[PDB]
DNA sequence: ATCAATATCCACCTGCAGATACTACCAAAAGTGTATTTGGAAACTGCTCCATCAAAAGGCATGTTCAGCTGATTCAGCTGAACATGCCTTTTGATGGAGCAGTTTCCAAATACACTTTTGGTAGTATCTGCAGGTGGATATTGAT
DNA sequence: ATCAATATCCACCTGCAGATACTACCAAAAGTGTATTTGGAAACTGCTCCATCAAAAGGCATGTTCAGCTGAATCAGCTGAACATGCCTTTTGATGGAGCAGTTTCCAAATACACTTTTGGTAGTATCTGCAGGTGGATATTGAT
């Protein structure tokens, strides 16, 4: 391999109108402006926890590839068991 | 060529006897056979954990339906409890 | 030239998405964080796209059940406007802390 | 030779399940009740809720149940909703739901 | 002098809970909120040790059906066995 | 003629009883609600002493903690009283309602 | 005959470890390191809060440990607050904390 | 008369290691006691999950060390990780 | 400010509930030796699907405008905190008996094991159909006036 | 209320992605049938420890009074919604290649007895002591004036 970009700053990538469409999902009718940097932070931390969770998953199994079924067991740990994926 | 294995042919099975004329998509029926296998998991690991407390060393229809019991709310395990019944009842009369 | 009142939009808007059920986060955009926040933990990881999905799915059903909490705590605090202190209390309830 | 299956009068595989709670290291033993036992309870659960699932495809003028519509039935339905209360069904999105206070005027 | 059992949970004895919550003032519908809240989860509670004490062929509800039962409803006790 | 403000022997209160642990409600009257729920659900029961004793700790942890959250919802909206709709609050969305 | 725990350096019973692993239906086979590794995790997080709860009653005039001692050196201690973040602790009591708004206005 | 088994003794041990003049109360004792079951049955738990996810049969130090990581905080897990693999080194270089 | 009521702190005293230390004991681990089973790493290799890239399709960023929401201010009136004590409920202890738990027993049902049938999964090729996304064209809903 | 901008609602309409359809095969299920082991129910019973109650303890029901908190009303300021506008970034389809995963060989490690030794738990008995309450005396806090 020749080569491979740096990730920096992807957070940002979660932009105001894709926050603020979720926000309506979940019945929010007036976003005050400091909102989206908070939901930035919340959501960092949520996929830390459940990216390190199936990254463990992943090493353990002795793979280099991070399975939707790594995914699945890392959100079952944390009592967030998703249904469509296999899991 | 490794084999998976799912619940699906006997979710459809009881798709069909519920409602003929339905189909169900893919994605309907991957959660489907995760919520077969979830509520699977959960009724052994109790039945599991029953005996255990109990000292014995074998899961019988009985720690099943404790099991369902202590899984289930109030009217599905009520209903739960009567579908296993019968079907030990039938299966015993029936070899 | 015309304009609706504010609030009248935003209505709009939740019904529609109440309504509908896709991912509200553009996929790449997603895929990026995944990438980033993973190679922090440890570098040269592939993922299959079904275990980016997966988060995906995960973590929009997080959101949108936080923002029900959050906007419920606005609510009490008699406001319509959803605020950091509400997205804190709903986490502090939660156990979240 | 009569599956242990139609012997119990399912659908679901009575055999198939005798297995999984072997390989499944919950006991030392398995009785041959618990297999059939479980698997009506399986059956059952699986047949309260494509119930509801099909009404609501009907409901929407659809022929397949697709997520929406698992998502519709078990949010709909107290005892569904208890059991799978912290459970995600992907592609299911959420119930229609505005607070009382955001509607307009008065 | 009949009383229900629910209120022999006394207005002072949810004032000390409250207290110990770190409460200063208590409006006078909390302790009627707070019996129906009780009551609910030792329901919830009771139901599944009950349901544990049937299932070993008792008649007596044992510290360990109540801790049981305590551990599957998520609130785990250390303290009385296990 | 001596009197403390409202508040003063409140905070003397809360200051004595976080220093301590002893069970705070009474333990016959408890032991008879106890006793009571359970008949609903089986009849002619005993109970070992320390089987009421831990659902009696497990009680006062719970109400203890719901208390703490719902003081927290009820300082959320500017006030200093606890009323049932900040128990209601703290309830929904500990995923209780 | 030289025990196990011995050998590995530790207070806490292999032997017992690894029989309890064996007949709690975990998996069918246990390596020999694992009951070894698992007493060792053990025996260390019970010296850490034996630890932290020790000071605890040294600072409260205290020689013998109780129930309070145990819940104080527990929830003052962000990461064993995590781990037993669910679990309640008989006879513990709480934390003294008044949120300031209910401070008397000096 | 039946055998009460109990991490009494060993937890005893190791109080008067980290602190030879302090004792324990016998509530605080049980509380130790029920803390070192919770801990076993958790991490334990874990290892099972980890084998049975990777086809394995085997519960090694390899599961219960990721199971450790999976469970314990960030500092919490580095000592315990670190204090697992002196015990199994010490228990290796052995006759 | 002073002043007095009463809460709170601390030093010292002490009885006993609860901790600890000890011996003789026995069932039961836990450990040691030897015969046997097998699980899983390694080594090679078919092949899925992941990273990567070029074109094509639509959402995002930004600035302006002002509607109406939030948060400050003031105020009256309601509602909970504080207060004192004998009634009455709970606590404490003393005593019969329910049932839990420990023991032996013996057989219905469990594991094991081996040829024998059945089937659920796939895989390769084929034809089928529900509905998403496009359209145009009739019926609300919203907000200015 | 009336007029008009724009969202919304169907109804019908073509392509097609995804679903259902078969024919052929097959490895591994699942069943069948018989020989071999045993878990746990069933029955009897000893002694905890539980429900009950008598005598002692001591917390709480009670109504009065008013401090101070809650919620209504009013309003200035400014934040956040809507929408126009300009265009970047994502989405989508296409294609060499890493690593996952399938199969098979091969030994280090774990199970399975049995036999030999010890340790941890109980129990009987007696022995020890940390500290919860109680006292007594100084000093801080709170509330009144
Ligand atoms: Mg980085």
């Amino acid at each position: 391999k020749r080569h491979r970009k740096v990730l920096r700053d992807n957070i940002q990538g979660i932009t105001k109108p894709a926050i603020r469409r979720l926000a309506r999902r979940g019945g929010v009718k007036r976003i005050s402006g400091l909102i989206y940097e908070e939901t930035r932070g919340v959501l960092k931390v949520f996929l830390e926890n459940v990216i390190r969770d199936a990254v463990t998953y992943t090493e353990h199994a002795k793979r280099k590839t991070v399975t939707a079924m790594d995914v699945v067991y890392a959100l079952k740990r944390q009592g967030r068991t998703l249904y469509g994926f296999g899991g | 060529k490794t084999r998976k294995e799912s619940y699906a042919i006997y979710v459809y099975k009881v798709l069909k006897q519920v409602h003929p004329d339905t189909g169900i998509s893919s994605k309907a029926m991957s959660i489907m056979n995760s919520f077969v296998n979830d509520v699977f998991e959960r009724i052994a690991g109790e039945a599991s954990r029953l005996a255990h407390y109990n000292k014995r060393s074998t899961i019988t229809s009985r720690e099943i339906q404790t099991a369902v019991r202590l899984l289930l709310p109030g009217e599905l395990a009520k209903h739960a409890v009567s579908e296993g019944t019968k079907a030990v009842t039938k299966y015993t009369s029936a070899k | 030239p015309h304009r609706y009142r504010p609030g009248t939009v935003a209505l709009r808007e939740i019904r529609r998405y109440q309504k509908s059920t896709e991912l509200l986060i553009r996929k790449l955009p997603f895929q990026r964080l995944v990438r980033e926040i993973a190679q922090d933990f440890k570098t040269d990881l592939r993922f299959q796209s079904s275990a980016v999905m997966a988060l995906q799915e995960a973590s929009e059903a997080y959101l949108v059940a936080l923002f029900e909490d959050t906007n419920l705590c606005a609510i009490h605090a008699k406001r319509v406007t959803i605020m950091p202190k509400d997205i804190q209390l709903a986490r502090r309830i939660r156990g979240e802390r | 030779a009569k599956t242990r299956s139609s012997r119990a009068g399912l659908q679901f595989p009575v055999g198939r399940v005798h297995r999984l709670l072997r390989k499944g290291n919950y006991a030392e033993r398995v009785g041959a009740g618990a297999p059939v036992y479980l698997a009506a309870v399986l059956e059952y659960l699986t047949a309260e809720i494509l119930e509801l699932a099909g009404n609501a495809a009907r409901d929407n003028k659809k022929t397949r149940i697709i997520p929406r519509h698992l998502q519709l039935a078990v949010r709909n339905d107290e005892e569904l909703n208890k059991l799978l209360g912290r459970v995600t069904i992907a592609q299911g999105g959420v119930l229609p739901n505005i607070q009382s206070v955001l509607l307009p005027k008065k």
